């Protein structure tokens, strides 16, 4: 149980064990100074004028030097290890979601990933650290205090340990009130916050009708009504504490009247009860901030099961065996049906595309419908939903992901580019296999030494987010200079340049002339070259393969290709 | 696996009308472009007749005002109407689905007296 | 001055004046609650009576009484003015919100806005709150403490009153230079956080190209970054406090020194001394807060910048004199050039286009460019670069927004729907001006009470979000109910439906064959009904008016729309 | 408010070929679809032959592989050339820009 929690932290005994014996010593201090506070009044100025009056002034500063370094050590060798937890647990956090299949980024959470690790990890050790160092050194100054006032009064602290139950449970029960009380505004703020975002949604609609002043109205009365549950807010917050302080005042009183009432007393040095209320105010600090320590145990057991939902959700499927040497085969659909995870209307209906290997296919479907993803299905991002897209004689599902996605190269302009440099890209995850002497006439097969050279370095320049922003039709160049050293038996183009640019394009297509001279290259074709010099275009009318066949016997088959010829003459 | 079955009929005479049929099987019967070509004892294939996604016709130049594609979205089937016959048409007319590289069904040839 | 402001809270004197003298006493409970301390310890136990001192505890009770009573009573009366400034403000932002041309919501800030009515009026209003408590309470917790230290004592006293400020410089100088720290760590965290987005970002380039092995190391080093500014950020946080207090401590201890180094004083009681070190051991809260209290006035003042900006931007223009009744009259473009501000393409090349009296024209386009817009200019949406929008012989800025947006009914597949009562929507904005049983009539007359007495409550439902969800298809069926009652001269069907609802978009068409017997229509197009009845239609090519004409003179002429009306066919 | 002016020939024998050009001045010459349209004496208006944005072409159908149409890309000048002439053609031709229900020219007759 705890036992077992033990190992999470195992190479981390020293910093943290220091924190803690540099955090006992930080309450000890505080009890010392009140220690000392007890001679400087009765022996101290009853019939002297040394002895106190000299060891206090250097031993005061003494001890808050004593204090100050405690805390400091406490903190810093504290915060070391948290954050040397936090580091290890978001990395472990981000490790596992390099690993997750693509429909986890839909776009329902393709930007919230970052504030995701980030934000739950830097809670989750942050209130570990606040209870660990509010249960030592809030819970040190509780014994030390009541030590060093049993040392000095016999009776008049017996009053305070049974009182003090009485003090915890009312602070725990007025916490508990307030924190009862604000449940319900998480649904009033969300009740008043849709309807202020409502209110303002459809401007056009309030301007066209004439209606500005009938609109102000509604919001006065949105404002006055989440103004009252502001006042709402503030008057249950801020009585928190001014009973417990009442409680805290009553115990107070009944020990200052308890401390007169029979002969018990004058056994009281006259500086004995000075340092016996000092060391009783100064035991609300404690006594208040331990009983809402749970409060924060049960926030970082949240924030802990709240990363355990995400650290061990779906993971992509590995359910391969078989490996490849080079994929020189052809590729083969049969009567594939895919719809997208949280989608109802297929995609893609039956299927029976056969991709010869050393030739290429262009999909040209004019409603962009369908073509996108039969670039998704062949490379194993989202799996098909009924069917077989059979590789070199094999399913995909029989061959492990680790070479099926090392045959296809994903040409295209949307190549999103790493912050390292430009000749690190171009071996990108396999930097060791190239030598620059292979990666500058790479460059200068994709044509690329000449957009290269002109850089401030040479292929050197950082490249990436924060980098030197290559050009877009560069990038496609970029991105044929990786596909062309790889030298992949698979190629799918992608065509998203629709808005050509001159000069560029002759060199892009001189290049894309290099990478498709072998190479089986599924082509979503959009130029009327790529789709011209093809060997079986294939078009998809938002559902299915509708008209298929090589070119110049297509023209003359009018179907739906001349008329989709007809559109981009 | 998506297979279609043509019926014709054989020798009519000249200048009269016929209709040719074609069911489709295993097909999404809708969408997919469907088609009719004819193909002469010494001259190749070239397609006349067009069906589409839509609904649409369209023949070669020679034919206009003179053939007649259709389809019932129900049955599965198509057919081609041929008016005013010629002696130079006689040849073996072709049902085809989803494109030149899709589906050739037995195809029936007519014989014009 | 600051003079100047007041009138700005004249209305409030009661609240805040209620505010200050309950805030005050708070202070004074405190300095008489040590005041208290001083006889129990010289009297009562210095003196052998035991009733000494038993006039302590009540009176003890009743000043933690009169302590939390003004806690509570200053605390809500400062949040009451906080509240009715706070709201007062975003009620005169939202109705200088509805005022703003609407390129303003050109999704640059949509989100936003209900965040500038809220986040930064919080902002200013919790800042000045907490501001004011902090130079009042500590501010007379200061002045009341000096006093009942003077009142005890005179040397220790004028040695405090000197040595004092030198903490109160120590505690600034220890703190600007914290902030001066922070400045630039939010760069550092902008830098750091910027590449766990990227990497994240293309998470499709990382499982294409098998290199979940380089990116596992990239993180290692970014993580590795992040840890050690967070730990920069400790270590430079945490000396700040245990440096104040030193700097304290060594003051106190020259209090001790020089207030005991003499004859001359010793002069002193055991209680007074412990009347003077208890007010200073004490008055640290009061010298740092009414110290750090100036981080909050420029804080405070930022935000108050801040709102005052957002709400000086540029209102919607309105330059214009005249007052139309119910313009029947042949509007027209000449020659129109139109580009949204923040784009360099224009929309619109030279426009002829003509809305004849009574006669309807249609737009049909390829691409879906260039229609749209249309409908933005002959409302006043977007001001017109260079044309005239003729409109019975003026242009349209000539006439007051509000009496030409008053004659344009702008039906719609996307029209919005206000949360309140059917009864509302269908008169909205002018249920003063029209009765019940003009809408029992017109609801009947678009067939759309056949959608509304299937309800609950009928007319009194509540019809848009936390009410009915009423559906797509019939939210049109509404916008036309609507269109009737006003019964304009100008009509604007968008007809972008595309959505089907057999027999019930019948009997919306049906409707349309009512709403438009008259009311000169400039209905954009993609259904076959309503360019077969138009009288004049005007097809754009994504820029221009390339073809108009009517259906039947059309068709004919192979044109562009006839080539359009096969692939729509 | 754009013009358009029309050039072309008069009488000449049946069977030749010839050629007429409308020179269209005042708007976007690149998009707006041009087209050539014909008159009888007795019969009214008709179409004879359109050209589009991309220069898609098309014609009536009587004239159809016999007539042809282009425009230069920046004289702002359509041509529309006839071939194998007959007796029938002889008609009042016009030029035509944006559609049916615009712009039209003075025109020529032609026997
Ligand atoms: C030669 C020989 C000499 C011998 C030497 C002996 C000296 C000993 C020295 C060490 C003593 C140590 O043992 C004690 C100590 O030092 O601990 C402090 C304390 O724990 C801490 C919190 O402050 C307390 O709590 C409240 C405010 O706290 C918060 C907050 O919640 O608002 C939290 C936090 O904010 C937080 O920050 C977080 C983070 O930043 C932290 O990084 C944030 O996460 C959050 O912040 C944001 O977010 C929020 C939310 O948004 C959420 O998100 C907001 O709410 C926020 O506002 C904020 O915006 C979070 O909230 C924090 O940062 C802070 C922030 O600054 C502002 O926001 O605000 C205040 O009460 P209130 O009125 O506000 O409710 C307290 O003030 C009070 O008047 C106490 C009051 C309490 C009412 C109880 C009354 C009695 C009940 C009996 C109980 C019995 C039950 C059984 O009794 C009285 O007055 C009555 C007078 C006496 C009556 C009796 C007389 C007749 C008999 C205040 N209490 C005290 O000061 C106690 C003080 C006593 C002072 C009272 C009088 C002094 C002498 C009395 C004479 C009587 C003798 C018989 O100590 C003693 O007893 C001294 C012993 C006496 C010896 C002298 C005799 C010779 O402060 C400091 O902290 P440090 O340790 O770091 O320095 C700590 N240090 C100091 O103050 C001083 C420092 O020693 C320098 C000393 C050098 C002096 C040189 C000249
Ligand atoms: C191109 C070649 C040619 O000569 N055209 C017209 C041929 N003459 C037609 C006689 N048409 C008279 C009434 N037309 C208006 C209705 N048209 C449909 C009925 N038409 C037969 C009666 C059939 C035709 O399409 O063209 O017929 C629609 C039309 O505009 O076509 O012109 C016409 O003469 C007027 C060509 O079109
Ligand atoms: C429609 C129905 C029919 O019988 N056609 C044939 C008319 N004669 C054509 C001669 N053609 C010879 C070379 N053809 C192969 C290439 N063809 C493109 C060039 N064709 C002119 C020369 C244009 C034609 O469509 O038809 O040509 C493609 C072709 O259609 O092949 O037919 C052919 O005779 C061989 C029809 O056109
Ligand atoms: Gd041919
Ligand atoms: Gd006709």
């Amino acid at each position: 149980t705890f036992r077992r929690l033990w190992p999470t932290i195992a190479p981390f005994k020293a910093g943290l064990i220091v924190a803690g014996v540099a955090l006992i010593l930080n309450a000890a201090s505080d009890t010392f100074m009140l220690s000392l506070l007890k001679p400087l009044l009765d022996d101290g100025f009853g019939k002297t004028d040394r002895s106190v009056l000299v060891w206090m002034p250097l031993v005061v500063i003494g001890l808050m030097i004593l204090r100050g370094i405690t805390s400091y050590v406490s903190s810093y060798c504290i915060s070391w290890v948290s954050g040397k937890v936090v580091m290890t647990m978001r990395r472990r956090l981000f490790g596992h979601m390099m690993g997750m299949p693509v429909s986890f980024f839909d776009k329902q959470s393709t930007g919230t990933l970052l504030s995701r690790i980030t934000y739950d990890s830097e809670q989750v050790a942050s209130s570990s650290s606040g209870a660990l160092i509010t249960v030592v050194r809030e819970g040190a100054s509780i014994i030390g205090l009541f030590i060093m006032m049993f040392y000095y009064s016999w009776q008049l602290s017996i009053i305070l340990i049974v009182l003090a139950p009485i003090v915890s449970i009312a602070i725990r029960v007025v916490s508990k009130r307030f924190r009862n009380i604000s449940k319900n505004m998480q649904n009033t703020m969300g009740q008043v916050t849709t309807s202020a975002e409502q209110m303002l949604k459809g401007h056009k609609e309030v301007l066209i009708f004439g209606g500005q002043e009938v609109e102000t109205k509604r919001f006065d009365k949105v404002s006055n009504r989440m103004r009252l549950q502001g006042m709402k807010m503030v008057s249950a917050s801020s009585i928190s504490d001014p009973i417990i302080q009442l409680i805290a005042s009553l115990a107070l009183a009944f020990v200052l009247y308890a401390a007169s009432f029979p002969s018990v007393m004058d056994s009281l040095t006259a500086g004995t009860i000075t340092v016996v209320f000092s060391s009783m105010i100064a035991l609300m600090r404690p006594l208040k901030s331990l009983t809402n320590v749970n409060a924060q145990f049960q926030r970082g057991m949240a924030a802990c099961q709240t990363l355990f939902t995400i650290l061990d959700s779906e993971q992509e499927k590995d359910e391969g065996k078989r490996v490849i040497e080079r994929a020189t085969g052809d590729v083969e659909f049969r009567n594939v049906t895919f719809t997208y995870p949280g989608r109802d209307v297929p995609a893609l209906r039956n299927i029976n595309l056969k991709i010869p290997a050393g030739k290429t296919v262009a999909l040209v479907g004019r409603s962009g419908s369908g073509k996108s993803t039969i670039a998704s299905l062949i490379t194993r991002f989202y799996d098909i939903d009924e069917g077989e897209i059979l590789m070199d004689g094999h399913d995909l599902r029989e061959y492990t992901l680790a070479s099926l996605r090392n045959q296809v190269a994903l040409v295209s302009q949307n190549v999103h580019l790493f912050n390292d440099t430009v000749a690190n890209n171009i071996a990108y995850a396999r930097t060791e296999q190239y030598s620059r002497e292979q990666i500058e006439e790479a460059a200068r097969m994709a044509y690329a030494m000449d957009f290269i050279n002109k850089m401030d370095n040479g292929l050197d320049t950082v490249i990436g987010e924060n980098g030197v922003l290559l050009s877009g039709g560069q990038r496609q160049r970029i991105a044929i200079a990786r596909a062309l050293l790889r030298d992949s038996p698979i190629l799918i183009l992608d065509e998203a340049t629709s808005a050509l640019d001159t000069e560029s394009e002759r060199a892009i297509q001189a290049a894309l002339d290099e990478l498709q001279k072998n190479r089986t290259s599924l082509v979503i074709a959009h130029r009327l070259s790529t789709i011209e010099k093809a060997d079986e275009i294939v078009v998809v009318e938002d559902g299915v393969i509708v008209e298929r066949g090589t070119h110049n016997d297509l023209l003359e088959h009018r179907g739906v290709y001349a008329q989709l010829h007809k559109m981009q003459f | 696996q998506m297979q279609l079955v043509e019926s014709g009929g054989g020798l009519v005479q000249a200048g009269g009308s016929l209709r040719l049929s074609c069911a489709v099987s295993g097909s999404i019967f809708s969408i997919i472009t469907l088609a009719w070509y004819r193909q002469a004892p010494g001259k190749p294939r070239e397609n006349v007749a067009t069906i589409t996604r839509g609904s649409r016709t369209s023949y070669c130049d020679s034919v206009k005002g003179r053939f007649t594609i259709s389809k019932d979205n129900a049955k599965s089937t198509v057919y081609l109407q041929m008016n005013k016959l010629k002696p130079e048409d006689t040849a073996d007319y072709y049902c085809n689905a989803e494109g030149p590289a899709g589906y050739w069904g037995q195809g029936t040839p007519v014989t014009v007296s």
